[PDB]
């Protein structure tokens, strides 16, 4: 039948889109970053990340839906509130706001009457008075920004933002990807920080990651806190070490190790040098062998024989840090690839 | 001195629970059904395959016309099948493709996602445009989706890894219920044939009875060693099952309070991960980790069948709401019609 | 504090559950039976339904 | 008479490749580029073993090709078309491999790794079969019960195509590949791991040395027992030609039994 060949022509299309996108998708290299604290995370992602438009630039109609829910919800405030607008009509003008949200139709083009109706509601001294009473009923504060300019965000049709606060996503949380290309690789690093949860249950979406990057300070050797319960976090950091490396779903994956804060480390040292964390340490009082025996701990968690671990030694204001895990990439695919051939 | 009056009143109410419950637990379902004939062997095969998805699919839902189904997996996109025609209606991209969680609404109008980017996301696929967009985001979730089920067109609940539920209003998008009382991480949910009750499960092994209006927990059940991965509820409504880590799964009645009746065999290693029933009850499904699904005689505690054409882990079942047809996914990106 | 307050709402909650109403395992099973027996002729994977019906064979 | 005694050689090119193809047909681990070559080349050995050889034994047993015409010139093609199949299926595993470290970015992917399988494989039998297909008609010039591929326009191509070019393109691209591994070892730089270095710049060359042993001095021998008169007695070319085929009992253990993948594989086959 025809209505069958019209199904067969959208399935057909749907197949051919799926299809092109796989093929640019797989075209990529996936890291995950773990730690146990706040260690050198931050750092190593502010270093590898050297996209600034990209959100920007698509986040426009998010901007806007969120300034027109936001405008409905303020009418809902005005009602809850008990503040009345000065121009009654105004209420007329609210009702339509929250059909335009009821009817999930706030991502829509905006019409010239939208923008007149809620230009006339900003500007009453009750809708202000809405967000000084936003304590009782609860408003959002980045939508008013863009309702005091909803005037640009209606007459223009398309900006890509008004704030630099890229949505903020504070809320977000959750998992946090870096886009990010260095010579010929592409890079989706997961900053995976929000998760405060257990792990068992979301490790195994990350079972293909290409490579675990997992970042420790050297100078949590003999740093406690009091929510540590008097381990410090070189302990910590090493038990989480050896939880992924001995992870089911890990098991040839390689590792990323980045020994942060090596200046603190070696300035710490003069006093009472790997005796805090590991008391049983005999060797020179010097920055080379407490390092070198710091980084023997973490290397004998490796129990694969396909599996390695990369080290290297980090400082803040040590930007060598996008070659070394460029290089590791390079050295875990082609590991990978022998191993594919039995060559190796 | 106040906490330690607390919890020894706690303790005393507990165990006050435990023997009202053995006042009632004289009987098993493993026993008065030996009264009954065996549903004998069951030897379904498959009827359609469905391909598409390049990474692991972790959620599927039927719709209730018995005919679209809707699955996501890592790729980031939600697909809608014609279960019949193997056709693919609709491929709808995800902002964010760590998806775990996906329903199919009962009027056809919406579907939902969502995952470790801790937003829901409802999609409207009945547009003027004939494209599919994102309808509303649902924020406000401090942990990863579990479960995201639809109770009607306005309104959808979710369970996240923050241990808690809420009951969301679609067209405000904000919370209007929320439903506390878990400790660990809340992993499935399934919504009563009434929409007036539902229940989830949790990694503390406690699956709870919720009132969506109350917003309380009326009910605490226990029994399971590990975490809960897989809930449903029997398709009168008075009834649901479990299952776990422990390679068990357990049969509860919400009215008697009890557990009824424990799936178990010498052979099951492997966990659950998705647990269904037939529209008529009688048989129990459950996805396991050594990458088939185990049909069980719901009232017999025993192998019906097995359906085993996967390559990976077992992510997902379904059944129509005629029972026609049962619809698997796993890890493999494949999905299949088994009738 | 706080171990208080959330001691405190335990026990509301066991507070309230203790008091729930219960019925017997045996009536709950039977009932359980009636449905699955009741529905079992209308249940197309207990009894297989012809290709010329079943929309998967036909 | 004694033509039998070449009976184990079939028993064990088959018995060792069927293994092979089963490795990778009863498991979905063994799903890889070089598998599907590794599986060509199992076939073309599993071709030859059938087709080809059980005629060989036929005329070594009796020296006269007391059979029809047209079955040896059909005997004769296919012997030159499974054994060009089975080099070439060596070339196509060398480059893939040379593929994989080269330019590792190409190799581990999946929509660039089936076009190039399918391109190799295609490649190598449409190639067998343009460079044995000349020999299903007249230039055989085969003359009672000899029919023995002995035609200059014919041997000397064939070898060329054959073997020669074929035999240059693996040795140094397995050479190369070498280079590369070398160099990478002496900067990467615990034993187990250069030790892992060490067993592929040895497992290299015994993929390079027996193939080299087993053609090298049959095809000098073919041409110059055309080219010139010289010492060759019968024995010593039939000697060359069943060590052609000794190479392809050799091919299924020096490239599978090194891959533990397929020694699981085989353990499950043979119950062990
Ligand atoms: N019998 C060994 C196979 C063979 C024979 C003749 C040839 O020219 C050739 O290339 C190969």
């Amino acid at each position: 039948s025809a209505e069958e060949r019209a199904a067969l022509e959208r399935s057909k299309a749907i197949e051919k889109n799926l299809k092109e996108d796989g093929i640019s998708a797989a075209k990529d290299v996936k890291l995950l970053l773990l730690g146990a604290g706040e260690s050198g995370e931050s750092t190593i992602v502010k270093q590898m990340k050297i996209f600034s438009g990209e959100d920007v630039k698509q986040y426009k109609p998010v901007v806007y839906s969120n300034t027109i829910q936001s405008l409905a919800a303020i009418v809902r405030a005005m009602d809850t509130l008990g503040i009345e607008y000065g121009d009654k009509e105004r209420k007329a003008d609210a009702k339509m706001v929250c059909d335009v949200v009821s009817r999930m139709e706030d991502t829509e083009p905006f019409s010239a009457e939208l923008l007149s109706a809620m230009m006339r509601l900003w500007g009453d001294s009750g809708i202000q008075e809405c967000f000084n009473r936003s304590r009782e009923y609860q408003l959002n504060d980045s939508a008013k920004y863009y309702l005091d300019s909803l005037d640009r965000i209606g007459a223009a049709d398309y900006q890509p933002t008004e704030q630099d606060i890229l949505r903020t996503r504070v809320k977000t949380t959750g998992i946090v990807e870096t886009h990010f290309t260095f010579k010929n690789l592409h890079f989706r690093l997961f900053d995976v920080g929000g998760q405060r949860s257990e792990r068992k249950k979301w490790i195994h979406c990350f079972e293909d990651v290409t490579a675990i990057i997992f970042c420790v300070a050297l100078s949590g050797y003999d740093q406690v806190l009091h929510e540590d319960e008097t381990t410090n976090r070189m302990h910590e950091s090493l038990m989480l070490f050896d939880s992924i490396c001995n992870n089911k779903f890990f098991i040839d994956t390689s590792i990323i190790l980045f020994l942060n804060k090596k200046d603190l480390f070696g300035e710490k040292i003069k006093k009472s040098p790997l005796t805090i964390c590991f008391p049983e340490y005999t060797g020179p009082n010097t920055y080379e062998d407490a390092a070198a025996y710091i980084q023997a701990q973490f290397e004998s968690k490796n129990r694969s024989p396909n599996k390695e671990i990369y080290c290297h030694m980090t400082c803040a204001t040590d930007t060598n840090n996008i070659q070394v895990v460029f290089d590791a990439v390079t050295d875990i695919i082609i590991a990978n690839n022998l191993r594919g051939c039995g060559l190796y | 001195s106040e906490l330690d009056q607390l919890r020894q009143e706690a303790e005393q109410l507990k165990n006050q629970i435990r023997d009202a419950r053995k006042a009632c637990a004289d009987a098993t379902l493993s026993q008065i059904t030996n009264n009954i004939d065996p549903v004998g062997r069951i030897q379904m095969r498959t009827r359609r395959t469905l391909r598409g998805h390049l990474a692991k699919i972790y959620a599927m839902h039927w719709g209730t016309d018995s005919r679209l189904l809707v699955s996501a997996s890592q790729d980031g996109k939600l697909i809608i099948w014609d279960s019949y025609t193997t056709n693919k209606v609709h491929a709808i991209p995800l902002r964010s493709s760590w998806v775990m969680t996906c329903a199919y609404a009962p009027s056809g109008n919406y579907v939902a996602c969502g995952g470790l980017d801790n937003i829901c996301s409802i999609y409207n696929l009945k547009t003027r445009e004939g494209n599919v967009r994102v309808s509303r985001e649902l924020a406000g979730h401090t942990g990863y989706l579990s479960c995201c089920r639809f109770l009607d067109d306005n309104q959808i609940v979710t369970s996240s890894g923050d241990t808690t539920c809420a009951l969301w209003d679609i067209e405000t998008g904000q919370q209007t219920t929320t439903f506390t009382g878990h400790t660990g991480d809340v992993m499935s949910l399934s919504l009563a044939p009434d929409t007036r009750l539902f229940v989830s499960g949790a990694c503390d092994a406690s699956a709870k009875l919720w009132d969506v209006r109350e917003g309380m927990c009326r009910q605490t059940f226990t029994g399971h060693e590990s975490d809960i991965n897989a809930i449903c509820f029997f398709p009168n409504g008075n009834a649901f099952a479990t299952g776990s880590d422990d390679a068990t799964c357990r049969l509860f009645d919400l009215r008697a309070d009890q557990e009824l009746m424990t799936y178990s065999h010498d052979n099951i290693i492997c966990g659950i991960t998705s647990v269904s029933f037939s529209k008529s009850g009688r048989l129990l499904l459950a996805g396991y980790d050594d990458f088939n699904c185990n049909v069980w005689d719901a009232l017999k505690a025993d192998r019906a069948g097995v359906l085993a054409g996967h390559d990976n882990r077992v992510s997902c079942l379904g059944v129509t709401d005629d029972g026609m047809a049962v619809a698997t996914g796993s890890w493999d990106s494949f999905l299949k019609i088994w009738n | 504090t706080a171990s208080i307050a959330q001691a405190r709402k335990l026990v509301e909650q066991l507070k309230m559950e203790a008091n729930i109403d219960r019925i017997k395992v045996s009536k709950a099973a039977a009932d359980l039976m009636a449905y699955c027996e009741a529905h079992a002729k209308e249940d197309p994977l207990l009894t297989p339904v012809p290709a010329s019906e079943n929309p998967f064979r036909e | 008479y004694y033509a039998t005694l070449l009976t184990l050689l079939i028993a064990v090119i088959v018995f060792g490749n069927v293994l092979v193809c089963m490795a990778v047909s009863r498991e979905k681990a063994l799903q890889t580029t070089t598998n599907y070559l590794i599986v060509s080349l199992a076939v073309a050995d599993l071709l030859v073993a059938t087709l080809v050889m059980p005629w060989v034994v036929y005329l070594e047993v009796v020296g006269e090709w007391k059979f029809s015409r047209i079955h040896c010139d059909i005997f004769v093609t296919l012997d030159v078309m499974m054994c060009t199949a089975s080099i070439l299926n060596l070339c196509a595993i060398s480059i893939d491999r040379y593929t994989a470290v080269a330019m590792p970015m190409l190799y581990n992917t999946r929509y660039s790794s089936k076009r190039r399988v399918t391109v190799m494989i295609s490649i190598v039998w449409v190639l067998s079969f343009t460079i044995s297909c000349p020999l299903l008609f007249g230039l055989n010039n085969a003359d009672q019960n000899e029919c023995i591929i002995a035609n200059p326009a014919f041997v000397v191509y064939s070898s060329i195509v054959s073997f020669y070019v074929p035999f240059i393109v693996t040795l140094l691209v397995y050479i190369k590949i070498y280079i590369v591994l070398r160099r990478r070892r002496k900067r990467v730089n615990r034993k187990l791991s250069q030790q892992k270095e060490k067993k592929a710049t040895q497992m290299l060359a015994i993929v390079l040395g027996v193939f080299i042993i087993c053609w090298l001095p049959f095809f000098i021998t073919h041409i110059l027992n055309i080219h010139c008169d010289c010492n060759i007695p019968p024995v010593l070319y039939s000697a060359f030609t069943w060590l052609g085929y000794v190479n392809s009992a050799v091919n299924p253990i020096i490239y599978t039994t090194f891959n533990i993948e397929f020694r699981k594989a085989f353990l499950k086959i043979l119950h062990c």
